[PDB]
């Protein structure tokens, strides 16, 4: 969440604590406390790119691929229709 | 010469809800002033280390009381608006029930428009004074707008 309080914007924002409050004093409404924490990150700005082709790539290790049985075939018919 | 009279004076409250048409408040008590508002602070100042001062804006509640005569229509309307709890009415961005007074001061026309505000206190039971003669009932409200006078 971004915390506008007065002309002093805050981004990356998080909940980090809340306790509501009920009591006599206020029978309607209930006061309540609310206290968030910036999330650090390394960048604070970050660079992007506007079209869809041209990511830097990530790289996924080793993976450990995972085993499924359709024989040959299947993938034959399927690449057919 | 000033004329500083108070004789006319006539006060209309249009609450939100409660009396969204609104009454009339004219017959003020004779004991307790009619009107008493306390004075307004909406200016703070600090003294910095050097000596300085330094002025800054706060808060600040308009404090209105009015005081009406035991028994009256106005009195009884008044109780009327005290004992309606917040609770049992519907909530938009505004306030609670938002009561508005319009004080009209004498044929001078002086027209406040005090608003963005609610009743605060006031008598539930009329008190019986020593003399025998029930104390005048005075309803305190407080408003957050305090702008509209004319003349």
């Amino acid at each position: 969440y971004k915390v506008i309080t007065r002309g002093m914007v805050f981004e990356r924002m998080m909940c980090t604590s809340e306790a509501l409050n009920q009591t006599p004093d206020m029978i309607s409404a209930t006061p309540a406390r609310l206290t968030f924490s910036q999330v650090l990150v390394q960048n604070p700005k970050p660079i992007m790119f506007r079209n869809a082709g041209d990511s830097s790539m990530i790289d996924r290790g080793l993976a450990l691929a995972e085993d499924v049985v359709g024989s040959a075939g299947d993938l034959f018919d399927y690449a057919v229709n | 010469m000033i004329n500083v009279s108070g004789f006319g004076t006539g006060i209309v409250i249009v609450s939100a809800s409660s009396f969204p048409m609104g009454f009339s408040l004219s017959k003020f008590a004779d004991d307790e002033s009619p009107i008493s508002s306390k004075e307004l602070e909406p200016f703070g100042y600090e003294m910095l280390y050097d000596g300085g001062l330094f002025a800054f804006d706060k808060a600040a509640p308009l404090e209105v009381s009015v005081s009406v005569i035991a028994g009256s229509e106005d009195d009884i309307n008044l109780r009327i608006l005290l004992n309606s709890k917040k609770g049992s009415f519907r909530f938009l961005p505004g306030i609670i029930p938002d009561m508005t007074t319009l004080v009209a001061t004498l044929p001078d026309g002086g027209r406040t428009v005090l608003s963005n505000g609610t009743i605060i206190k006031g008598p539930a039971i009329d008190t019986i004074q020593n003399t025998g003669r029930r104390k005048g009932n005075t309803y305190t409200f407080v408003f957050g707008s305090y702008l509209g006078a004319q003349t």
